[PDB]
Parts: structure tokens; C-alpha cells; sequence
């Protein structure tokens, strides 16, 4: 019952305490990455050879 | 004469492979050497409107 507490703590007063708690929080993050046997592999098609018709 | 008769030592030609450079290949005719028909498919298909499908 939030309006119970309003009655007992006032409206403003958590009003803006909830802003307080619920604000954005903008951070840079660094660091990095690692996974275990995962799946790896490469494709290639090499030069041509100047034979045929 | 030695140390035992005979029992001799040998040398033995194994597998063997080629490194077929492709700077040469000729492919010659091909054939078959017999039949037996497995399965096939006949019909058509056509285009009944002013424009190529």
C-alpha cells in the first residue's frame, strides 16, 4: 500500500528519494571476452591456374 | 658366411602419390560401361502471360 506510505513518510519525500534511486547511471565498461571450444575455420580459393578450353 | 645365412635385409616400395601440378592435366572421353535406369521425371511448363517467367 504505497499510499500508506505516503500518509506516514509525505509524498515529496519519497518522491524525490525514488528519483534518487531510480536515476540512469552512465558508465564505460572495459575489459574483455573469452569463451570455451567454440567453433572456428577459415575459407579460401587461391589463384587461378591459366588452363583449361 | 657371418652371422647367420641368408636371413637378408629388404628394402619394399610402398604406397605412392602424385603432386599432379596444374600447370598440366588432360582429360581424355568418358564413358560408361553399362545401364540400369534408376528413375526419371517428364513434363513441361508454360507461360501464359506477356512476360518472361
Amino acid at each position: 500500500d504505497w499510499n500508506w506510505t505516503i500518509q506516514q513518510n509525505g509524498l515529496s519525500t519519497m518522491q524525490n528519494n525514488l528519483a534518487r534511486v531510480l536515476r540512469p547511471v552512465r558508465a564505460g565498461i572495459t575489459g574483455d571476452f573469452s569463451a570455451e571450444s567454440q567453433f572456428a575455420g577459415n575459407i579460401e580459393i587461391g589463384a587461378p591456374v591459366p588452363l583449361a578450353a | 658366411d657371418g652371422y647367420r645365412c641368408g636371413d637378408k635385409t629388404a628394402i619394399k616400395v610402398s604406397n605412392f602419390a602424385y603432386n599432379l601440378d596444374p600447370d598440366s592435366f588432360k582429360h581424355g572421353d568418358v564413358t560408361q560401361s553399362d545401364r540400369q535406369l534408376v528413375k526419371t521425371v517428364v513434363g513441361w511448363a508454360v507461360n501464359d502471360s506477356d512476360t518472361p517467367q
